[PDB]
């Protein structure tokens, strides 16, 4: 023994310990989501209201990069804004040298390179943030999942942190009951209650809901905030399913 | 980052060993069988070639290594320690000696040069010694046909004949009893596919031993004519055809 | 002004039957001033024999430089450098410093200790390789010492008959040089025996 | 981090010992042995090849005794791919002082050199002291004839008569009894013969296990040669010593 | 016991740290398998969708190197894409100094060379993959090298990997002992891809549907990967005889 | 346990041990309190001294004319952390002639203090911050944690015996936060909070640290005879 | 300095002078202006001699290293890119102004590359002082499919113009061929056609013609034993 | 370059390094210095376990740092040598700089500097 | 050197003359002035040739490196790969290239980046020392949506008066043509060109 004190040690069985280590920060923190839908992504997440003082929709989680990529991530909440700053740098420089700003499958591998190359060395501590993160390129939508090892895949629906087995149930019976698609607005309200509905795991403080959503027709391929009558909408038709 | 490792991972234990480089020779006995025989008129370098899987191509891993035209090198150890050997080798050969003196390192400085390198996995920051010994055949005009060996350490001894690795102990002992300061080159092949029979447990033939010599002038090889003075490389590896006719005369 | 005429001073390399001659003058000025007669130009590292010309502070430095590198090759090769490998070394030290040049015409001559084939090569200041059968000259009267050279040369010629042509050659051809003159030293090179000879010249 | 697999080469022991420095002297112990002996007229080296082997060619071997000018040797006790790195640093050291002062190294100044980049290793840098223990003889027009030692800790000192490598306890007796200050070379050859003979862990000593050199004024007029000696020069003065 | 941590010699010889990462190899469940044609090089890959929230489109192990190259992975996919990336960049970098494509084995010794690399430097870990390069060069025809974390490369006839290598090594052993040649004596890539899936279904004993399977093809000058319908085609033609 | 060597190091549960020992340092340094309503934001600080012969430790530092910090824990640190608030105040003005938003001031000390959290050799900040600006988009107070998480509240407290003076901000929440043009009551709320948290001791006139920013107010400091008036 | 190269039906051919210049004189009357890179890659090289022997040399050792790594026969494609980019580099400073030829597993080849780091790609080419001349015989008498006879007699006929019609030029031809399937033929002096007549004069001296003040024996043995 | 804090404190407040270097002096021959009323004598030990030396050539144990002032020493021998070494540098740079030799305790506060620093330093001991 | 790049209603064609000079003395007649850095990606090149042939061999690499990792780039993409190292390297360079290509979306794509670096979107292109003798007539005859043949035509007989007057052009007329039908080269010899 010994095989999980330092990171980029191989145990006996082919395992780095100190990555699996992490993936238990990330699976500590709050309830994110993503859903993909006809012509864009929507992202969400549970905010805990530790305090009265916590002043409402001030403490902004979600993070834009570029104009047209959402990031949203689960755990150790410095990590990700690490991650999202060096992910800032990788889109500035490829839109510098090559113009057109950078597609998703492209970005994904900036980022998946990097945490990849926090897992090469014990001089570094691997990142303790599962990053949902997408949206519209000259392809079309991409939703994406990053996990502490480098491992990421392309999602239909997305989830991490407490309340992910929860959430997971909740997306894939989307995924079943509309295999033709959903629409930009239907995801934003899905999005309020799947958070709702996994808000059962964090159930002993409540908590304040916040969404942001890419759309080639709602947004012009831009992400943006859900704010005031829109949010409203949204946790009006979450309040009524979860009574 | 950064490569924090600047310290020693080869050190002196309290009774005087250095535990990586023993470690490193212990590797090279496990590894498979390789020999040298120095004749008057050439020197021979043999091994098996052990193939992993019948469905590779042993044709495209080579153990017997051209160094320079004049220099060849087989060994016995790691396999992937050896081929990075043979590049650094190769490169130092142009660096350190034909850039400055426009020709070709004797046997003895390439040698040493390759000694250097290996002394050095053994003293500098952050690595392990090299897990091969490496025996290097080779001529050139003021010291005539030579053979030498080259341990994990960095040390190097000159040989009239000898093997490393599985079976070196019953090797040296054969090679022993049929060496004499008038053989010629025939005699030392011979000698080589003798000594290399007894190391071998399946299949003995041109496909599944490697070998090649120090000998003459190959002309033939050199790819051009028109310059009196490039006559061509001595060492040669000999052909799978070649090896089978010098097995019926066995 | 020019680096390679203000200390001044000539070099002459030539073969003979199994033997090579080289000459030089033993001038050394500033400029129109001469300040030494006794500036030898000629060199050795064991059995090879290096000339040369040009300005006299890298003169001194490359005869250094060139007695640590062929006492290292020595210690490690355990034999004395042959004038084929010494001629590459030269070449390859002048050309390590091709946009910072030492301002000098050197001359290698000597016999193949083991063929042993005359030999010798001059080089330009960045290191290429003259290898001629005849002759080889060198410094501020290279003009003069070809126009002797290619009339009174003759191939195959033995070691005492090479000393008159080779000392006349450089003689005639310094009288005719400002910056060249102040006496002459003649080295004839034998496989086995070397002959060093100083000419008695006008001192003007 | 790295921290945890650093063995910290450059520490004192409680007691004030450099732990690596005692644990490389204790390699060198188990190194063939080394004898340097100085004359009035010259200097001797004598060193014993370590368990060789029929097949070994010998004429073409040098694992003990090194040229570093034309004025000073060296035997080597201990790791030689270790020495052969000191070895091409001390040869460069003499050719640059050669170069800067136009004269030959003064002996002390070429052996304070190498000892002071042996000291190096044992205060900084964290890698491990070389392993090796050397003899120095050498001449030069200051003090003459001179024999030196320095190891792996970087101290050196001077000696009339000296041993490195196996068996120094025995050999260093042996050299204490038998020698005397107006002693000549061919005096010495004898005394280092015979002090190899007793000392060696082999049956007996034989040419093919022995490398040996000289560095007399025994070269025409006033000058000094060193002389490096061929398999049958050691196989002739083994006859004439009386050994074989 | 600190010399199971980091790439030094145990006192049997042996570095522990590259024989795991050997085992981490098969931490994906996948087998993969390379055989060679006349005129091209086929290499099939198992592949596995668990997760229905997982776009299907996304999930690969094959990777277009070059033009010419193509690359299968068996192990972890950052230590995959790690890989991928770096052998793209030595292939680009190679075609600009030296004036001509990268030769597929000459790639294979280029990663093999920085394998070896991690498993001499103590900072540096091995990567826990196995890379089966294919190509049909340009010198050489029809091409399979292969990569492993100990820094060995050798070139194949054909070749198989992961958890159930050795039942698809004999299997392909067996028929190249009938055929007594080096090759799939076969003149369309079609029906080269078509004997890759029927051998690698005897060897394994299941059936695949056009999902379950991952195909890449190299001909002269193209390296490319069949879609889902360019597999169902294949899949058809193997049931109908 | 076996995982606290270095901050390097993930524990198998997934904490940072290093991080949670540099957070117990803020819980033995002095109590301080932060309090903001929609005109102006206040920090009051409890100093500590070493016996009756010294000074009190000074607890607040000015970064700019429109934001400041209170600090508990390690003062060099806090020494380390507001010359950086300093120089990306002044970066700001100079370059862009912008007053730096107090939103983005907690999100360059939350990146600074991460890089700390993620590399061998370094080690965690031993400090926690509470920072009160006026900016663009009017009054702000933030918490800093060494960890790198940094909250933007209504008012908070950090150091020891802090959840006293916090339990009575969550009740008094309704109350101040509607304190505008009006600094002294806001301060006598600060003072009432900050009492909350004392024990034996009570505040006297060198023991009193009080900081004010808000409308047509620059950041100021009152130490002295200067806080008498709120004793 | 007078370089060509000339393709021909199964082939490249390769020529140069042998005149070597210093302002006005002849330095060498005997000059080596075709370089090997390779055993079947060879250049002509004009501008300065020191320039083109040591870019041949550092990339014909770079192009050695990179055969024994890649297990293949060289190039000319190689050569070509590695010569272009080490020229660029240097911005000109580096002198050498190459005719580039050779067979390789892809065919045969010929280039010219510039000292500023430019390449040109023909069936004939011509390099230095004498290229007017040589360009002049060589548009006069080049077709497509010429054979290796005919390709030998056009390359040296084009040198021929530079040697007579160039004062930069002189002495004799050079040439090398490098035929698809065959070992490179490098013909040293393939034409003499300046041979100097005999001197109307011996000037040989008598013995102890010249006045000499001191002799010494030269000690250029070692220290001796004994 | 190889960083790491080989002199730092124990819980007892002790450098350990330092104080095992004391254990290396302990062990040196014995020096001894007395000062007179015009002259200062430094006497040191030579240790006979080592006859067959040449007295001519061993390293003395008394150095001139200039013409005026002379260091003796105990302990390691070839760590000594570094001292003199600095020393007799410094003595020639304050001539050259101050055109005037060092006072006695001028040299002596430039050799217990360097002393000071490798107890501070990342790497040495 | 003149050279020019034209959309048509199929796609782009390239044309440029073969004439290299140093001083009047014509160094190369058969030179390739059109480079490709992609399949469907192809560059004129006017100024140093070494200058031009060094940024081209850098620009085909990028693009091949860009293509393993995110697949076939843009016209504009390689405008902007052009523009970055003459705009950052405008000290040391003189290379004036016009970039051409075909997608299928944007179909046929012309970008000239003269001596500063700028980049300039256009439906055609001149460049090189002939163009300032074409400018008049390229202005009076170049129509949006011309056919290959009509395209082919305009190119032919505008680099016919560029080599007219210009000593600098010369030899053959090259033309490359991109459309969705693939890659076609086109020569013109002068006793074709001359008589028009
Ligand atoms: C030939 O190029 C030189 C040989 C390699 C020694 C030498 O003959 C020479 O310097 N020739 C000069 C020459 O041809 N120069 C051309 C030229 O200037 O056109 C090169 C410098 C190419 C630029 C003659 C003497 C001008
Ligand atoms: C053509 O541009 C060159 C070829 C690519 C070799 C060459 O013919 C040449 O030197 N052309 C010069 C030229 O066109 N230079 C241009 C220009 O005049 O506009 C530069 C200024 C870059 C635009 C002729 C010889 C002037
Ligand atoms: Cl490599
Ligand atoms: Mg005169
Ligand atoms: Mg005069
Ligand atoms: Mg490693
Ligand atoms: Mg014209």
């Amino acid at each position: 023994t010994g095989y999980d004190l330092s990171n980029s040690v191989f145990s006996p069985d082919g395992r780095n310990f100190q990555v699996e280590y992490a993936v238990k920060a990330v699976e500590n923190g709050t309830t994110s989501i993503g859903i993909k839908c006809n012509d864009g992504v929507v992202f969400a997440v549970e905010k805990l209201i530790t305090s009265k003082l916590l002043v409402p929709q001030k403490n902004v989680k979600i993070q834009v990069v570029d104009r047209h990529i959402g990031c949203v991530y689960s755990g150790l909440i410095p990590d990700g804004r690490h991650l999202v700053n060096r992910g800032r740098e990788e889109a500035a420089s490829f839109k510098k040298l090559y113009k057109t700003p950078i597609p998703i499958p492209a970005f994904a591998d900036r980022l998946g390179q990097y945490v990849q190359a926090h897992t090469l060395y014990n001089s570094v501590r691997p990142f303790g943030v599962s990053t949902i993160f997408g949206g519209v390129d000259k392809n079309g939508a991409h939703l994406y999942m990053l996990e502490p090892s480098g491992s990421y895949w392309g999602y239909k629906g997305a989830a991490t942190g407490k309340g992910r087995q929860s959430a997971k149930a909740e997306l894939e019976k989307l995924v079943d009951h509309h295999p033709e698609g959903l629409s930009a607005r239907e995801a934003v309200k899905q999005a309020a209650k799947i958070i709702y509905l996994a808000h059962e795991d964090n159930k002993e403080k409540d908590f304040e809901l916040e969404i942001s959503w890419c759309s080639l027709s709602e947004t012009n391929g831009l992400h943006k905030f859900v704010k005031g009558d829109l949010l409203q909408e949204a946790i009006d038709f979450a309040q009524k399913e979860i009574n | 980052m950064t490569d924090r490792y600047s310290f020693s991972l080869t050190t002196f234990s309290p009774s005087g060993k250095l535990g990586q480089i023993d470690y490193a020779l212990t590797a090279v006995k496990q590894g498979v069988t390789s020999l040298g025989i120095k004749a008057t008129n050439g020197v021979v370098i043999a091994t098996e070639k052990k193939s992993s899987s019948p469905l590779a191509m042993s044709e495209t891993l080579s153990k017997v290594s051209l160094l320079t035209p004049d220099i060849g090198a087989v060994y016995s150890g790691m396999g992937p320690d050896y081929r990075v050997l043979v590049d650094k080798s190769r490169k130092v050969a142009h660096t350190s000696y034909k850039r400055i003196y426009g020709e070709y390192p004797p046997t003895k400085l390439l040698v040493s040069e390759v000694a250097k390198i290996m002394q050095e996995a053994t003293q500098s920051g952050g690595v392990r010694p090299f897990g091969v010994s490496l025996l290097i055949a080779g001529h050139d005009e003021f010291n005539g046909f030579s053979l030498y060996q080259v341990d994990p350490s960095g040390s190097y001894f000159p040989w009239k004949a000898t093997a490393i690795g599985k079976g070196s102990v019953a090797a040296k002992t054969f090679l022993e009893k049929r060496w004499n300061d008038e053989l010629e080159l025939e005699d030392a092949i011979h000698i080589a596919l003798l000594t290399l029979k007894e190391s071998v447990e399946g299949e003995f033939n041109g496909d599944t031993i490697e070998l090649a010599i120090i000998g003459d002038e190959n002309p033939d090889l050199l790819g051009y004519t028109g310059i009196p003075t490039d006559k061509g490389p001595r060492f040669r590896k000999l052909t799978s055809q070649e090896i089978n006719d010098r097995l019926e005369a066995l | 002004s020019d680096p390679s005429s203000i200390n001044g001073g000539i070099v002459v390399a030539m073969t003979g039957k199994d033997c090579v001659a080289i000459a030089c003058d033993l001038r050394l000025g500033s400029q129109s001033l001469g300040v030494s007669n006794k500036f030898e130009k000629i060199f050795h590292y064991g059995h090879v024999f290096l000339g040369i010309t040009g300005l006299a502070t890298d003169v001194t430095t490359l005869n250094e430089m060139f007695r640590y590198k062929t006492n290292l090759y020595k210690l490690k090769e355990e034999r004395a450098i042959e004038p084929e490998t010494f001629t590459q070394l030269v070449s390859s030290s002048l050309y390590e410093r091709r946009f910072g040049p030492y301002f000098v015409g050197p001359v290698v001559a000597g016999i193949n200790s083991k063929s042993g084939k005359p030999f010798i090569a001059g080089f330009d200041l960045i290191g290429c390789i003259d290898e001629a059968k005849d002759f080889i000259v060198s410094g501020t009267a290279s003009d003069q010492l070809f126009g002797m050279c290619e009339s009174l040369y003759e191939p195959n010629l033995e070691p005492e008959d090479l000393f008159e042509t080779i000392s006349q050659a450089l003689l005639n051809a310094a009288d005719r040089d400002a910056l060249s003159g102040w006496g002459a030293v003649v080295y004839i090179i034998k496989k086995d025996e070397v002959v060093k000879r100083y000419l008695k010249m006008r001192q003007d | 981090g790295s921290r945890r697999y650093d063995s910290r080469t450059t520490i004192f022991s409680p007691e004030g010992r450099l732990y690596q420095v005692e644990y490389a002297l204790e390699s060198i112990s188990h190194a063939g042995t080394a004898i340097g002996i100085m004359a009035s007229d010259g200097i001797v080296l004598a060193a014993e090849r370590k368990v060789t082997s029929t097949l070994l060619e010998q004429d073409t071997s040098t694992e003990k005794l090194y040229k570093l000018n034309d004025k000073i040797a060296v035997a080597v006790a201990g790791l030689t791919a270790d020495a052969e790195i000191l070895i091409n640093t001390a040869r460069i050291h003499a050719q640059n002082y050669l170069k800067t002062y136009n004269e030959d190294i003064p002996v002390e100044i070429l052996v304070r050199r190498l000892s002071d980049i042996k000291q190096g290793y044992t205060q900084h840098g964290g890698l491990r002291p070389f392993g090796v223990s050397f003899i120095y003889a050498g001449y030069d027009d200051r003090y003459g004839y001179q024999l030196y030692t320095s190891n792996p800790s970087g101290n050196y000192t001077g000696w009339k008569a000296i041993s490195v490598g196996a068996n120094t306890s025995a050999a260093q007796t042996l050299l204490q009894m038998d020698y005397k200050d107006d002693m000549k070379v061919d005096d010495a050859i004898e005394l280092a013969l015979k002090t190899l003979s007793k000392t060696t862990d082999s049956s007996a000593l034989t040419y093919d296990r022995l490398e040996f050199a000289t560095i007399r004024k025994g070269a025409n007029d006033g000058e000094v040669y060193q002389k490096i000696f061929k398999p049958q020069e050691i196989k002739d003065i083994l006859v004439k010593t009386g050994i074989t | 016991g600190y010399d199971r941590h980091i790439t030094i010699f145990s006192p049997e010889g042996r570095l522990y740290q590259v024989e795991y990462a050997f085992k981490a190899t098969n931490q994906t469940n996948i087998n993969s398998l390379a055989v060679r044609g006349k005129d091209c090089t086929v290499v099939i890959s198992q592949k596995k969708v668990p997760d229905k929230l997982l776009d299907p489109t996304t999930v690969s192990y094959i990777f277009c190197i070059s033009r010419t190259i193509g690359m299968v992975v068996n192990g972890p996919i950052p230590d995959a894409r790690n890989a991928a990336l770096r052998a793209k960049a030595e292939a680009a970098e190679f075609r600009y100094k030296y004036g001509y494509d990268m030769p597929c084995d000459v790639l294979a010794k280029r990663m093999a060379n920085l394998s070896q690399i991690y498993t001499q430097r103590a900072y540096m870990r091995p990567l826990g993959v196995i890379l089966t390069f294919v190509s049909v060069d340009e010198e050489l025809g029809p091409s399979i090298y292969k990569t492993d974390p100990a820094g060995y490369y050798v070139g194949y006839k054909a070749t198989a990997t992961g958890p159930k290598q050795q039942e698809i090594t004999t299997n392909l052993e067996n028929h190249f002992k009938k055929s007594k040649i080096d090759h799939i004596n076969e003149e369309s890539w079609e029906k080269v891809v078509e004997f890759a899936i029927t051998h690698m279904i005897d060897a394994l004993g299941t059936e695949f549907s056009k999902n379950d399977l991952e195909v890449g093809v190299a001909t002269k000058d193209k390296f490319f990967t069949l879609s889902a319908e360019n597999i169902e085609e294949r899949l058809v033609a193997i049931a109908e005889q | 346990n076996n995982y606290d060597g270095d901050t390097v190091t993930f524990s198998p549960t997934g904490r940072l041990f290093q991080v949670e020992y540099a957070l117990e340092a803020i819980k033995q340094g002095s109590v301080t309190v932060g309090l903001r309503s929609n005109t102006h934001a206040v920090l009051v600080a409890l100093k500590r001294n070493a016996d009756e012969l010294s000074s009190y430790q000074k607890k607040i530092i000015k970064c700019d004319e429109h934001m400041g910090l209170s600090l508990a824990g390690l003062a060099p640190d806090a020494r380390v952390l507001s010359n950086y608030l300093r120089q990306q105040c002044n970066y700001s003005s100079l370059v862009f002639n912008r007053k730096l938003a107090v939103e983005r001031a907690g999100h360059l000390l939350c990146d600074k203090a991460q890089k700390n959290t993620q590399s061998y050799g370094g080690r965690p900040y031993g400090v926690g911050l509470l920072i009160i600006g006026y900016d663009k988009s009017g009054a702000h107070l933030l918490e800093f944690q060494p960890s790198g998480n940094v909250t933007e509240l209504y008012g908070t407290a950090i150091g020891a015996r802090s959840q006293g003076a916090k339990t009575y901000l969550e009740r008094t929440l309704d109350t101040f936060i509607k304190i505008d043009g009006n600094p002294d009551e806001l301060i006598k709320a600060g003072v009432e909070a900050i009492s909350q948290s004392l024990r034996d001791e009570s505040l006297t006139v060198d023991n009193l640290s009080i900081a004010i920013v808000g409308k047509d107010t620059p950041f100021t400091i009152y130490d002295g005879e200067a806080v008498a008036k709120y004793i | 300095t007078t370089i060509v190269g000339v393709k021909f039906n199964n082939g490249v051919v390769i020529a140069a002078d042998t005149r070597s210049t210093q302002g006005p004189i002849v330095a060498d009357k005997n000059c080596a202006k075709l370089h090997r890179i390779s055993p079947k890659i060879w250049c002509a090289g004009a501008g300065t001699a020191a320039d083109t022997e040591a870019v041949t040399q550092l990339i014909g050792s770079n192009i050695e290293l990179h055969s024994l790594y890649t297990s293949r026969e060289p190039r000319v494609v190689s050569a070509l890119q590695m010569l272009k980019q080490h020229l660029f580099k240097y911005q000109g400073h580096i002198g050498a102004y190459l005719i580039v030829a050779g067979v390789d597993p892809t065919g045969s080849h010929l280039f010219s590359i510039h000292a500023h780091g430019s390449t040109d790609v023909g069936y004939y080419l011509s390099l230095g002082s004498g290229s007017l001349a040589a360009m002049a015989v060589l548009e006069s008498h080049w077709k497509q499919d010429l054979t290796k006879e005919e390709a030998i007699k056009l390359a040296s006929d084009a040198i021929q113009a530079g040697i007579w019609n160039d004062l930069g030029s002189g002495s004799n031809v050079d040439v090398c061929v490098m035929e698809i399937g065959k070992d490179a033929e490098y013909l040293r002096n393939y034409l003499t056609p300046n041979v100097r007549e005999e001197k109307q004069k011996s000037y040989k001296f008598p013995r102890g013609t010249t006045a000499v003040l001191k002799e010494s024996i030269v000690n250029i043995c070692d220290i001796q034993e004994e | 370059g190889y960083d790491r804090a080989l002199s730092i404190f124990s819980p007892d407040g002790h450098i350990f390094q330092v104080e095992y270097a004391l254990e290396a002096v302990k062990r040196g021959t014995c020096a001894v210095g007395v000062k007179g009323k015009n002259c200062v004598v430094l006497g040191c030990e030579r240790r006979s376990t080592l006859k067959l030396q040449d007295t001519r050539i061993t390293p003395s144990k008394v150095s001139k740092i200039d013409s005026h002032v002379v260091l003796s020493f105990s302990g390691l021998n070839a760590d000594s040598r570094i001292l003199i070494e600095k020393a007799r540098v410094e003595a020639q740079s304050h001539r050259l700089t101050l055109e005037d030799p060092v006072t006695v305790e001028y040299l002596t506060r430039y050799v217990a500097g360097v002393q000071q620093r490798y107890t501070q330093s990342g790497g040495v001991r | 050197t003149s050279i020019m790049a034209v959309t048509f209603k199929d796609g782009v064609i390239l044309g440029a003359d073969s004439r290299t000079t140093t001083g009047a003395y014509i160094a190369n007649r058969v030179t390739d002035k059109l480079t490709r850095v992609h399949d469907k990606i192809w560059c004129c090149r006017s100024g140093s040739a070494a200058d031009t042939q060094a940024i081209a061999d850098i620009v085909q690499y990028h693009l091949e490196l860009y293509t393993s990792q995110y697949g076939t780039p843009s016209t504009e993409t390689a405008a902007s790969v052009f523009k970055e190292l003459c705009y950052e390297n405008k000290d040391n360079l003189t290379a004036g290239i016009i970039v051409a290509g075909y997608d299928d979306k944007n179909k046929g794509e012309v970008y000239t980046i003269p001596l500063g670096g700028s980049v300039h979107k256009l439906p055609y292109a001149i460049a090189g020392s002939g163009s300032t003798f074409i400018y008049g007539y390229c202005d009076k005859n170049f129509r949006e949506n011309m056919s290959k043949e009509e395209t082919v035509d305009f190119i032919k007989h505008s680099l016919s008066q560029a080599i007219k007057w210009d000593g600098s052009s010369g030899g053959v007329i090259r033309m490359v043509v991109l459309t969705a039908a693939g890659v076609e080269r086109l020569i013109f010899y002068p006793d074709e060109y001359e008589q028009l």
